[PDB]
């Protein structure tokens, strides 16, 4: 059932730039988001103060994905625990608490992935967050589907568009409701000539080229957010990616780079079928 | 800035 949005699939009704993203299939500068577009996303909320940690996603009832970095960064003495966070869903509103919309659940276990590099390039930056209560379906509550080998393999093409939300800064200041961007995926070998860091077969770049015309990237607050496809084979919604790092926002000849979920789908099966 | 929560959750 995943990937279907009830007010969109659902319906057979298409979002404003979903079309963009099947054409090309041969936050900063982005735009508010529809109601339901990302059913799927998620808010990891700090308790005390209250602020917005994070992006999120949710792949299931009881399962939401993230960045590892969101939790554990010992560079800024960063190290949450599972009594630390809240995790918001259904939200569109990035500060009022929408009565009746939005569901917020407890953390039950945090689970790192054991090879996260957060000393050099954060390879592996991902973690599953179990929640203690199973939260209920909605129009604006859906899971994302998780790709399988064919999907990620006919997709993850360089030029073709991948979309990103989140709640994070519009600059290098904050927007009222969700944002949304679609950007294209770049070739490996540009990737690694943008930066000093050394990049890993675990993580992809997006963006558009300095030369494209278009901008568009993630930027702070919204890491651990998905970058999410729509299979034109199912017309499923598929997570791809997940936030992980960028030098600045939207800076030319730069691009934001993700966590290649499919590379590590064998580490969240194995979490999934053996914690819960 | 952001609205307070119920305490049920906190
Ligand atoms: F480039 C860096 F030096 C700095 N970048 C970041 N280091 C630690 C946490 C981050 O979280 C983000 C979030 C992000 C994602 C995509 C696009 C822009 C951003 N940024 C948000 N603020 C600055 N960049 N960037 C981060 C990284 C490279 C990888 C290893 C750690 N240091």
């Amino acid at each position: 059932d995943c990937g279907l949005r009830p007010l969109f699939e659902k319906k057979s009704l298409e979002d404003k730039t979903e079309r963009e993203l099947l054409e090309s299939y041969i936050i900063v500068e982005g735009s508010d988001a529809e109601i339901g577009m990302s059913p799927w996303q998620v808010m990891l909320f700090r308790k005390s103060p209250q602020e917005l940690l994070c992006g999120a996603s949710l792949i299931s009832d009881r399962w939401v994905l993230t960045a590892a970095h969101c939790l554990l960064y010992p560079p800024w003495d960063k190290n949450f625990t599972e009594n630390d966070l809240l995790v918001r869903i259904g939200k569109h509103s990035r500060t009022r608490y929408e009565r009746n919309i939005e569901k917020i659940s407890m953390l039950e276990k945090i689970y790192i992935h054991p090879r996260y590099n957060w000393r050099e390039n954060l390879d592996r930056d991902i973690a599953l967050m179990k929640l203690k209560k199973p939260v209920a379906f909605s129009d604006y509550i859906h899971p994302v589907c998780l790709p399988d080998r064919e999907t990620a393999a006919s997709l993850l093409q360089a030029g073709y568009k991948g979309r990103v939300t989140g709640w994070g800064n519009l600059k290098e200041g904050q927007p009222s409701v969700l944002q949304v961007v679609n950007l294209p995926i770049v070739e490996r070998p540009v990737c690694k000539d943008s930066t000093r860091i050394r990049i890993t077969d675990n993580m992809f770049c997006a963006g558009y080229k300095p030369d494209e015309g278009k901008r568009g990237d993630a930027c702070e607050g919204d890491s651990g957010g998905p970058f999410v496809m729509k299979s034109p084979f199912n017309n499923r919604w598929y997570q791809m990616g997940i936030v992980s790092w960028g030098e600045g926002c939207d800076r030319d000849g730069k691009y934001g780079f993700y966590t290649h979920v499919f590379r590590l789908k064998k580490w969240i099966q194995k979490v999934i079928d053996q914690f819960g | 800035d952001f609205e307070e929560i119920p305490e049920e959750y906190l």
